[PDB]
């Protein structure tokens, strides 16, 4: 017979290429430890940070009481069911800083206000 | 394919393989920490959340700096930062 010969060339060449991967990333990881600079990133992590978070504060403010002097903000959604479905359903609410940043595209998880505390998170 | 020639390519696999397992342990010698995919995956985090965070500083920096009427370097030292970072 030849499949446990066909079923081994398959599983050799499964390794092969997990191999390949791994020495690939192990060269990577030589170039990493080389530049080292992890530290530089951290560091310069924290002052970009504390600087976005300072600006954000400078423009959010007179921003937000613009905004409340002309309504402040809409929240709209189609109404679904009953004798008024197809109407849009309005509202209206302050401009929060959370909707500031998402405003200016800021991923959550890379710098976030607690809306309820009233400060910036870690 | 005679049974023969695939043989021939299962033992090419099959240094194929042994060169490489060689050629890895040959690379993790070379380095400080053996676990490289934790050294490679920390790195391209902190590089990935250094790029975005600088980049939506400027950006609103740049906003405060068209309110005030001036280049964006002069408001740097308020905001803590330099153009070298």
């Amino acid at each position: 017979g030849h499949m446990q010969l066909l079923s081994r060339r398959l599983k050799l060449e499964k390794e092969v290429r997990n191999l390949q991967e791994q020495l690939i990333t192990a060269e990577t990881a030589r170039k990493v430890e080389a530049k080292n600079e992890d530290k530089d990133l951290q560091t310069l992590i924290q002052k970009w940070k504390n600087a976005a978070q300072q600006a954000a504060e400078v423009l959010f403010k007179p921003m937000a009481e613009r905004i409340r002097l002309a309504g402040g903000v809409t929240q709209s959604f189609r109404i679904e069911e009953g004798e008024n479905k197809g109407q849009i359903q309005e509202v209206r609410t302050e401009f929060t800083m959370s909707m500031f940043l998402n405003q200016f595209g800021v991923p959550v998880h890379l710098m976030s206000f607690d809306e309820e505390n009233g400060d910036w998170k870690s | 394919m005679e049974k023969s020639q695939l043989e021939s390519r299962v033992h090419l696999l099959e240094q194929q393989k042994e060169q490489l397992e060689s050629s890895l342990q040959d690379a993790l010698a070379k380095l400080k920490n053996r676990d490289a995919k934790q050294t490679v995956q920390k790195h391209i985090d902190l590089l990935h959340t250094y790029n975005e965070i600088r980049d939506i500083a400027l950006g609103m920096i740049g906003k405060v700096a068209e309110h005030e009427k001036c280049t964006s370097v002069e408001l740097f030292d308020r905001f803590g930062v330099n153009g070298s970072e």
